[PDB]
């Protein structure tokens, strides 16, 4: 039926502007009763809705949000732009874009968007540090610290290791870290050595770490 | 601002019927708009218009309204319809306003959680900046963990991150201390304090600087 | 000794265990006087016979929680694991392959560690499976009916050296002295060869008499040797090995001996014809490139044989261990440095025309 | 941290001694927000007058079996030593170069360990000739009369930075920035500049007022400071100077530094303004080439400054003590090989229908 | 006045033939009176006489070595040759070569070129083995065994190093071994760090040894 | 075969006259040569028919002959006139026949040896072939190096090379023992005995195996 796909910046440094577009098939903009709205979710909050612009070039806006969204039609391509000024860290969240279905009077949206990750922070791309996390089973891992543009391909004895790696939490620095974890038997340790394959594509950090008991 | 309220965190008998709320100035006038989110997905319109459901959402869910509070009614719940389900109108204020969403809890069976700790490496306490790491894993349900640096509350310094229900149990966390290399050559206590409800007792592994 | 000793020939990699391991043969035989050569052809075994004659089969057990399975229905499953369709469905008859097994010239039964005795007398036509230490768990060939090899030769030409009428060793086809001193008859496909030294196994045309090899040893800076069994008594306690001990059950001298390598957690063997190394260069001219058998080396995973890894730069266990300690050696070099005499806080000057020890004339 | 720090500038080598030598300097400060930056050109001192203002000399005593020498005299047989020719023939005055020793900013006097006081106040036209701890021993210049050196600068251009309309760095013609804050003022022929950061003396163009450098310090992972003083007192107490031990007075983080030398068993030093390393390669490309100044650097019989030596190939003694550890790690890692089930010696077997554990369902 | 150079093959295989050339040039092997003469003195032993040829193709030749030496003219060159075959190890020696006067009615040599170094040995060219020999004065030292060809340039401390190295003598295996040893400072044993440089060009060996006490 | 004998050794009085002897069979018909070698040195002719000189050689050097015995006399003798003297005729034997050589020294000042012992090193005992090494230093006259392992005298196995005159001084040995690797585990006792003018007791200096 009807898809819609967000494109764009996957990160933007704050007070500089975001500009998202959504490209959409099933469906007519050039109709007399459709709209195209966004609706944006901070991680772990709720959803907000952002803009929606009508077939006639009326565009509403979220009253918290006026003053900075900028909303736009090009029915010819079939996409619409999200326009954010001032980007500020809050902001960061999954950006969906949604139809708002048009026989029905009051607004609904019937389509979704597996929506976009925008995530709006100040640092420069930074390689991650990793350090071990050692030892009728044990368990060991290896802690990536301190990385910046998420996200980080933790391998363990070169992925011929086969049982828990962790998300990022936003540091207090603006960057980010996770852990990944495996429980092995532990007769094996000290005597089948355990190493981390870290890979950081964005600083193309790769980092492999020795992970024993003292 | 305009706003109507739904509750957070319903919970249900699984193979009842649950209900949830959403209530706001004149709902009785403007019609009220009912939306599922499973985790990590993008939302699903369940009802719309008060009553009407999409061409493949189950007779299950319904919803009816009753003065200015509409409601969701989720007969026979399935444990795969446990989700956040937000609530939605338009206003004069704005075009489309959510209730901040309301969390179905379907439940039923009780775990506990291991717990390994892990000390800051030598490597980190060569940058000055010591952590700690507290693992857990497979509990259900899955709400405490304290830090006991010299025998003594740590609060307002950690973080924690989770990864979600594991395919196979659906029972996991990491918790995080931040130290500075000073204020870790001077505490000696060092333990991890944990509470849930298939724990009889609330469990702590300690360790010493050595 | 030469400084490292490289494969000039490697045959196929056999799997084995640590059980399988055993430190280096390091004997060498001058032969003195042994000076007319005289150009000559001659037999030899195709490398990867040389050690044994391996014959892979598979490990057919029961279940449903056990039962001794029936051989046509595990070799249905042989066939279906090859290509695992209708297999892992699975009453279970589960396989495991392959039980390299070894071929005794002697009687022909087969060796390995799974078989009671370790040995079975064999397969043929009205014995289709070997029993095995457990009861409810089977062994049977990749063949249906397994063949004793014959086509195991090379052709081969080297020159013979005799000291007088009677000739003593000679030289084989990549140039290394071989000595027929300590060598014993060994009869492989109907030839009466000679294992020579390390199972050098050659058939000439001329016939000597000598004397033959028991039926008991027939499969399979002297400091060195007990470096080595220490490396092997270390692998066996932990049940675990290391590249670093890995490269000490490197034959040191040149001429036949097994490799050793690992891959992807399965240890493994193979037959080779060792080659002195005069300079580290000459088999490392390249950032990645181990010259054998005058090419570059194919690694798996980065691991090439014999400790031999791969920063994208190949690194030598016995070639690290040196430049270390060669380096580490001159960086650590000392010096008094010059001072000049009266550049010093405590230098005592003895009053009076009375000169000082300053010996500069 | 960077992995290692070159110089990209190295001044002319001096002769010192041990008690010279002196750990880095290896402060480094960010400027935070200064960021308005703008083209400008200014001033700085030539590379080998940075870290002091050498002014060379020698040493003449007396023998016949003491007496002190007489200037004249022992400026005669400088000359003489120059060529040797009636000078090895000696009543005998024995002289020793070159006696390098400093010039002091603020009154010209010049320091240097052999003074009493390790002071001179000054070679003038009626003073010729410093006197020693030695009694029998004087001191004369090079030069019949030295002139203060006022050719000693070099033109630059860099960008500077202003967070406000004052402002805080700049970032010099190779590139670092460099911040003003911690800077004094020291008047180079007569011109008021800012020693920097290890001495980095620039002279602006614009002048704000700031505080000036005080007539003491006016000539010449923080475990690594320690790291290092152990290094130095390792050496005094030996009066002994190891390559290794060399290689940690090195400026561990880019900016102005002295760099340490040896040759032909005397000690030497010379200014440096290093450059952070990214990768051991940009610096070794070649076999035997060390890039310093985007060129190859020559050695004095094998010997590069800073413990970097030279088998036909350049050593770093920060590289090969990391490469070793990290090769030697790679050599030492284990595995537990597979082994199949039925392959053990003792694998006990638990008699009845009760399935062992081969859990590979 | 009156030289006479020898020239030949410094090193000859025992049972090979060897054969040696004195040119010379203050007088006339085409006078009636000359003769050119070749006395061998093995090292330390007394000189003994080898062969004598005279300006009319005489050739005289000692009893003890006739049957193996040819001794020849060429008075066109100014050269004689001396060859002797089977060579036998003791015959290893300095040939020299020496101009018989030719007024005086009984034999005796005037002239006598630098006589040549002969040695017989029977060993291919083979490297030096460099052991080190250890400690108001004390003394270290290096042992350079089992070289073959002579001669060994001991060099200590990049010959920086100024204060006895040895002749060689030859062993039990036709190999030749030469020490070298130096006085330094008692004091700086063990904080001046002494290496000694050892060149056998003959097998461009080239190994340098560490020398400290225990 | 033809033969005539002179003294090895002779020694003279530094200044005075000195007198060696050369005597063959019939000496009194043929005429006689006389040659000095000096320390590796070719030859040179000092006398030659029984009495004359070369143009170069002085007046201090003679010979003469009475009987079949004749001699060369060297008057005044210097230091720098010691060397080998080597003299010669024809025969019928041979055309030339040289007396195994004299060795003319001259003497007056003694020294003495310092004596340092050497044991083999960690690298040649891996070898299996131990070294033992006694070198003397600065001794006049030259002349005897025993050898005690277990205090047991070694004879018949060891070598022996030297230096010449030093330039400046005139006094230098290198003594060498081979055992072999069972042969240097097996005894403790390795001692070095010297024996010399200067010397008033026999010098040892002694080593254990750690
Ligand atoms: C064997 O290696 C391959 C790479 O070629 C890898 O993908 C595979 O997972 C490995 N086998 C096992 C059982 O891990
Ligand atoms: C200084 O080095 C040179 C080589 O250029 C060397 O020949 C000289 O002997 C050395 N100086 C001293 C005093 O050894």
């Amino acid at each position: 039926q009807i898809t819609l796909k967000e494109t764009g910046p996957t990160l933007v440094k704050p007070t500089q502007t975001l500009t998202l577009t959504c490209t959409f098939s099933g469906f007519s903009l050039s109709t007399s009763g459709v709209g195209v709205g966004w609706i944006r979710q901070p991680p772990g909050k709720a959803l907000e809705w952002v803009t929606l612009i009508y077939w006639d070039d009326d565009k509403r806006y979220s009253p918290s949000l006026e003053n900075r969204v900028t909303i736009r039609k090009d029915t010819s391509k079939n996409q619409v732009a999200l326009t954010m000024t001032n980007m500020d860290p809050l902001d960061t969240g999954t950006y969906y874009c949604a139809h708002r279905q048009h026989i029905s009077s009051f607004p609904w949206f019937d389509s979704w968007g597996q929506g976009t990750l925008v995530t709006v922070s100040s640092a420069s791309t930074k390689g991650p540090s990793v350090f071990p996390l050692a030892p009728g089973t044990a368990a060991l891992g290896c802690l990536v610290k301190d990385y910046f543009p998420e996200p980080v391909t933790v391998s363990w004895n070169s992925g011929a290791l086969t049982s828990h790696t962790f998300p990022a939490v936003l540091q207090s620095s603006g960057l980010y870290s996770l852990s990944s974890v495996v429980t092995v038997p532990s007769s094996s340790l000290g005597t089948q050595t355990y190493i981390c394959n870290v890979n950081h594509k964005p600083s193309n950090t790769k980092v492999d770490k020795k992970v024993e008991p003292k | 601002s305009y706003v109507l309220t739904q509750p957070p965190s319903v919970s249900v008998a699984p193979g009842k019927t649950a209900r949830i709320n959403c209530g706001g100035n004149n709902i009785e006038y403007r019609s009220v708009h009912w939306y599922q989110q499973k985790s990590g997905q993008a939302p699903v319109a369940v009802i719309y218009d008060n009553s009407d459901r999409p061409s493949g959402i189950p007779e299950r869910f319904s919803g009816s309204k009753s003065g200015n509070t509409a409601t969701l009614t989720i007969s026979r719940v399935e444990a795969g319809d446990e989700a956040d389900y937000y609530c939605q109108v338009w206003d004069i204020s704005s075009d489309v306003v959510f209730g901040g969403g309301t969390k179905l809890t379907v439940l039923g069976p009780k775990a506990a959680p291991s717990v390994f700790i892990f000390p800051p490496s030598d490597e980190q306490l060569k940058s000055g900046t010591a952590s700690v790491v507290c693992l857990l894993n497979n509990f259900y349900p899955r709400e405490k963990v304290q830090w006991k640096v010299d025998n003594a509350l740590q609060s307002g310094n950690s973080q924690e991150s989770v990864t979600e229900q594991d395919s196979k149990d659906s029972t996991s966390l990491s918790s995080t201390l931040t130290l500075s290399k000073a204020d870790y050559e001077k505490h000696k206590v060092y333990a991890c304090e944990v509470t849930h409800q298939g724990l009889s007792s609330p469990v702590t592994k300690s360790f010493n600087r050595g | 000794f030469p400084i490292y000793t490289i494969p000039d020939e490697l045959g196929p990699w056999s799997p084995i265990d640590i059980h399988h391991l055993s430190c280096p043969n390091n004997l060498v035989v001058e032969d003195e006087g042994c000076t007319n050569l005289s150009e000559f052809s001659y037999m030899e075994l195709k490398v990867g016979y040389i050690s044994a004659i391996k014959v892979n089969g598979f490990t057919c057990t029961g279940v449903v929680k056990h039962f001794r399975p029936t051989p046509d229905a595990c070799r249905a499953a042989y066939n279906w694991k090859m290509a695992g369709d209708p297999r892992y469905e699975e009453e279970s008859l589960i396989i495991i392959s392959p039980s390299v097994t070894d071929l005794d010239p002697y009687d022909k039964s087969l060796h390995s560690r799974v078989f009671p005795g370790g040995k079975c007398s064999g397969i043929t036509v009205s014995s289709t499976y070997c029993s095995t230490n457990h009861d409810y768990t089977i062994w049977m060939p990749e063949n249906p009916r397994p063949r004793t090899p014959c086509d195991i030769f090379t052709n081969s030409r080297g020159k013979r050296a005799s000291n007088g009428n009677k000739t003593c060793g000679f030289v084989d086809e990549r140039g290394l002295y071989k000595s027929l001193k300590g060598a014993c008859r060994l009869k492989l496909c109907g030839v009466l060869g000679l294992r020579l030294m390390d199972g050098t196994w050659v058939a000439m045309q001329t016939s000597d008499e000598t004397k033959w090899c028991p039926p008991d040893q027939l499969v399979n800076l002297v400091k060195k040797r007990e470096e080595c069994l220490d490396a092997l008594e270390s692998i066996m306690t932990t049940k675990s090995v290391s590249f670093r001990r890995l490269s000490h059950l490197r034959k040191l001298v040149p001429g036949f001996g097994k490799a050793y390598t690992i891959f992807n957690k399965t240890l493994m063997e193979a037959d080779a014809h060792y080659k002195s190394v005069r300079t580290w260069n000459e088999i490392i001219p390249s950032k990645g490139c181990l010259k054998v058998g005058g090419r570059c080396h194919p690694h798996v995973n980065g691991v090439f044989f014999n400790g031999i890894i791969l920063d994208d730069h190949v690194l030598i266990p016995e070639m690290q261990s040196s430049l270390l300690q060669q380096h580490m050696e001159l960086l650590k070099s000392s010096v008094i440095p010059l001072m000049h005499p009266l550049a010093d806080p405590s230098t005592v000057f003895k009053e009076g025309d009375e000169a000082e020890d300053f010996v500069e004339v």
